[PDB]
């Protein structure tokens, strides 16, 4: 197809493995913000890696903002070392990167209405809604929010193949529709 | 010392003739009573109040 | 003699206080709550017709 | 047992030296001491809220923050505070929050 | 009936009264809010038939013979509602032709 | 299978201080009562915008299919029921905007859409993409505006 | 002009707006929590769950619990069973 | 009052420890972060109110043994 | 400017504490030398588990712990952050720039992270 999508977003977590004082983290962390009545987590950011990260009593993280798997890791091991910084025994356990987000551009305006027509079964376009035709695929579990623009936006995906299938995938449908 | 004490008993002959000499304006329209019930009801929201402080202490 | 007028005023005079009614309960819970119930809601418009 | 914001600034340390000097002095127990302290945060706090009527701006960089108990503490770079009728500048600043 | 005894009954009807039962458990001096609703001014359209596209016409009588449809006339009363929350302020909105 | 019993007479019936019917009848079921309840929802709903007998059976039925499916049982009953009116006011071939049946029910048009999307997931069943002449009529009526407008309106949208 | 298409009732939007600035109750500490029960429980020597709820200001099942743990529900000829602040 | 009842609480985690010994309100005021001021005199009415009713026993001399059945 | 203000809450302050003072049976000379003195005063690693694998990826705290830079303490309306910029509104509150105060109702802010 000559395009492959650019990652925009991905979502990792990982289990520090020991409880932690919440109020503790926020007094003494940096970037980290902690507002109990609106969230029951700590919110941080580190710029260098450009993500930001939430953090529970139960020793558990989520990861997101990072553009690379590599990003997600790195960005994971450095949270929980500002963590064990403040003298928790925070720990590197099951780190998995539980969501992808995905985007690319085919370059020529798409005819959503057809599109919805021949994959009724998999299509949903409600302009009232949202712009965007939300199409599942079914062989990768890929949402892709397609646009009349061209822009494309894939989600759901554990890996990057999962993004790449899915876009290789949805091309051809897609040009089947070029307007 | 011993002056300090009359004074003493005079504020309190000062504070029963003012509930008394009201507990009759209600009469007329226990005013110790009420007021040692507006009393009861602050301590709790003192403390809610004061903790406040404890931790706003601790942030800054 | 009581003709068509008095007696449709009898049924009307009885649908409207229904009516009434169902406004003042479906207010009250909302008012309970603390939203602001919107009337054109609250009326009921099948009880008349 | 109240706000305490303006405790650790020019007017509240000089309240507390004073506290403290005479304290030293024996003339004010530190229960008063304390009740001084806590009618001073309250005068101020109401005189500054009904006192003051002038509106301010700034801009600049922001290099920290933090949140905690309603507690922001923000730590801002290279500040440009500009109000209508004249213009400060600051190479760095910090702003502690509370509501 | 239609002329003068709808809107009669309409306002023999007594204004309807709505307040909270002591809503938030605080001073709740009068502070639940008073709601008022009187009625007035009732006003009649002429016959019409809503189609399933839901767009309004008029209903003659014959095409009410013979599709089975009710010869019925839309009732529109304007509706005053007043909000006394105890905050010094009532505000009197009126709704029209409902 | 169930009955209930009245008044009756007056001898009897009421006892020591009026104790009316022995009791209060106490009929049914709540898989029966809430479905009882979101139907009269629906009727209020429809004749709030003249919608014909037809599309409320359509809704009544869209509903129990939902209701009984109860991939929905968390989301709001009336959520529910608004959202199976606007599905079957679309697959009625005379579709209502989301903004309108708002207008009629107390749910908000994002809980209306989220409750929509869940249902035709639960059915498995789709709805025609709405198209611009699909409103024409409705608006230009209630605009007042005349045929030939209404027409005109209609070529030049679609 | 009935019922004009709205996308949100103007009384759910502003009710919304309360409910999202005030946001959830937080669970505080346990001893400040139950300073605040002792304070309460000294007004007047009997409490209803929901105002109990409302004076605390914290977590109904977080509350639940820290009343279990001292506390003891008493069935009543009040109007029911409620609980009762004193640890005995 | 309310203090009154959080020693009572304050007392049956004692009992919990199982190291009970005949004790007084000062030292329990004192490790529960408390004062001891006339507020304590009228704590202490409030607490001899509840010698008048201490199903947890509070007496006066050598005392705390709540427990109407209490062997180990 | 500001010294009037300031001088208009030394006499809130100080009528604010006369029924304290009275109400702790303290004699009121106490007050006139505070005030004395206040004013005298004023002017592949497979196994993961190790961290120590990356060094140096933090800042210097010594800024929230020498606090000798300007300091501004006030109230908050509205904060909001758009993925790269705080916005604020602070209201009435105090400031101090270059040891000179400062005093304001509405503070409005914009910066980058």
């Amino acid at each position: 197809s000559g395009i492959v999508p650019q990652l925009q977003n991905i979502v990792s977590t990982v289990n520090l493995g020991c409880k932690l004082d919440l109020k503790t983290i926020a007094l003494r962390a940096r970037n980290a913000e902690y507002n109990p009545k609106r969230f029951a987590a700590v919110i941080m950011r580190i710029r260098e890696p450009r993500t930001t990260a939430l953090i529970f009593s139960s020793g558990k993280m989520v990861c997101t903002g990072a553009k690379s798997e590599e990003q997600s890791r790195l960005a994971a091991r450095k949270y929980a070392r500002v963590v064990q910084k403040l003298g928790f025994p925070a720990k590197f356990l099951d780190f998995k990167i539980q969501n992808m987000v995905g985007s690319c551009d085919v370059k020529f305006p798409i005819r959503l209405e057809g599109l919805v027509l021949t994959h009724q079964q998999f299509s949903s376009y409600e302009p009232e809604l949202f712009p965007g035709l939300i199409y599942r695929m079914i062989k990768p579990r890929i949402v892709l929010l397609i646009f009349v623009s061209g822009k494309v936006v894939l989600t759901g995906a554990k890996v990057r193949a999962e993004i790449y299938e899915a876009f290789e995938n949805i091309y051809p449908i897609l040009k089947g529709f070029r307007k | 010392a011993q002056l300090k004490f009359f004074e003493q008993l005079d504020q309190i002959e000062k504070q029963r003739k003012d509930e008394q000499e009201r507990e009759i304006l209600m009469r007329a329209a226990q005013l110790r009573l009420k007021q040692k019930a507006k009393e009861m009801q602050q301590q709790e929201l003192a403390q809610m109040r004061q903790r406040d402080a404890n931790l706003t202490a601790l942030a800054a | 003699l009581d003709l068509a007028g008095p007696l449709l005023a009898f049924l009307f005079r009885g649908m409207f206080k229904n009516l009434l009614k169902e406004v003042r309960i479906y207010a009250q819970k909302f008012i309970d709550r603390g939203k602001d119930f919107n009337l054109e809601l609250a009326i009921k418009t099948r009880i008349i017709s | 047992m109240a706000y305490q914001l303006y405790r650790n600034t020019t007017l509240g340390n000089s309240l507390q030296e004073s506290l403290d000097e005479l304290i030293q002095s024996q003339q004010i127990t530190p229960q008063l001491a304390l009740q001084v302290l806590l009618q001073f945060d309250k005068a101020i706090n109401a005189a500054l809220a009904q006192r003051v009527r002038n509106r301010v701006n700034f801009r600049g960089s922001l290099n920290t923050y933090r949140f905690c108990d309603n507690v922001w503490t923000f730590v801002l770079n290279d500040v440009e505070f500009r109000e209508v009728t004249e213009l400060i500048k600051v190479d760095k600043v910090k702003i502690v929050a509370c509501d | 009936f239609i002329q003068m005894s709808v809107q009669r009954i309409v306002e023999d009807a007594p204004p309807i009264d709505l307040q909270a039962e002591a809503q938030h458990a605080s001073g709740e001096v009068e502070e639940p809010p008073r709601y008022l609703l009187k009625f007035e001014q009732i006003y009649l359209s002429k016959p019409t038939h809503w189609e399933r596209d839901g767009a309004p016409s008029p209903m003659m009588p014959n095409e009410a013979r013979l599709r089975n449809l009710t010869y019925s006339a839309p009732l529109y009363v304007d509706i005053t509602k007043t909000v006394i929350k105890e905050g010094e302020e009532q505000l009197q909105t009126q709704h029209q032709k409902t | 299978l169930s009955t209930m019993i009245g008044k009756g007479t007056g001898a009897a019936s009421f006892d020591e201080f009026g104790n009316s019917k022995y009791q209060n009848r106490r009929t049914m079921s709540s898989s029966d009562r809430a479905m009882m309840n979101a139907f009269k929802e629906i009727t209020t709903m429809a004749d709030r915008i003249n919608l014909p007998r037809n599309i409320v059976d359509r809704t009544n039925n869209l509903f129990k299919q939902v209701y009984e499916q109860k991939s929905l049982k968390g989301r709001a009953n009336d959520a529910i029921a608004s959202a199976c009116l606007y599905i079957a006011c679309r697959q009625e071939g005379v579709p209502r905007t989301f903004k309108e049946i708002c207008a009629v029910s107390r749910i908000s048009k994002k809980e209306i859409g989220r409750c929509f999307k869940l249902i035709l997931k639960a059915l498995e069943t789709s709805v025609d993409l709405i198209t611009t002449g699909d409103f024409m009529s409705r608006f230009c009526s209630n605009l007042c505006l005349p045929k030939q407008v209404q027409m005109a309106a209609t070529h030049i949208a679609r | 002009t009935n019922y004009k298409p709205v996308a949100n009732h103007q009384y759910n939007i502003e009710y919304e707006r309360k409910k999202k600035e005030d946001g959830k109750r937080a669970r505080a500490d346990k001893q400040h929590v139950l300073d605040m029960l002792f304070s309460a429980f000294e007004k007047h020597q009997y409490y209803n769950l929901k105002d109990l709820v409302d004076i605390t200001k914290q977590p109904v099942v977080y509350l639940k619990e820290i009343l279990k743990e001292i506390g003891v529900q008493n069935v009543k000829g009040i109007h029911k069973n409620t609980w009762e602040l004193k640890p005995e | 009052f309310g203090v009154l009842a959080k020693i009572v609480n304050y007392m049956k985690t004692r009992h919990q420890r199982g190291d009970t010994h005949p004790l007084t309100l000062d030292e329990i005021l004192d490790e529960t972060q408390h004062l001891d001021i006339g507020l304590k005199q009228k704590q202490w009415l409030m607490t001899e109110a509840l010698v008048n009713n201490p199903k947890i026993e509070v007496i006066d001399g050598k005392y705390a043994f709540k427990p109407k059945y209490n062997v180990r | 400017t500001v010294p009037k203000l300031y001088r208009s809450v030394i006499e809130d302050v100080i009528n604010d504490v006369r029924d304290i003072f009275l109400d702790d049976g303290v004699d009121e000379q106490v007050l006139m030398e505070l005030k004395t003195l206040w004013e005298n005063k004023l002017m592949g690693q497979v196994e993961e588990e190790p961290l120590n694998s990356e060094d140096d990826v933090s800042d210097e705290e010594g800024q929230e712990l020498f606090d000798t830079e300007n300091v501004v303490v006030c109230q908050y309306d509205k904060i909001h952050r758009s993925k790269n910029k705080w916005k604020f509104h602070l209201k009435d509150g105090i400031m101090n720039l270059n040891g000179r105060d400062y005093i304001f109702s509405k503070a409005i802010g914009d910066a980058e992270w």
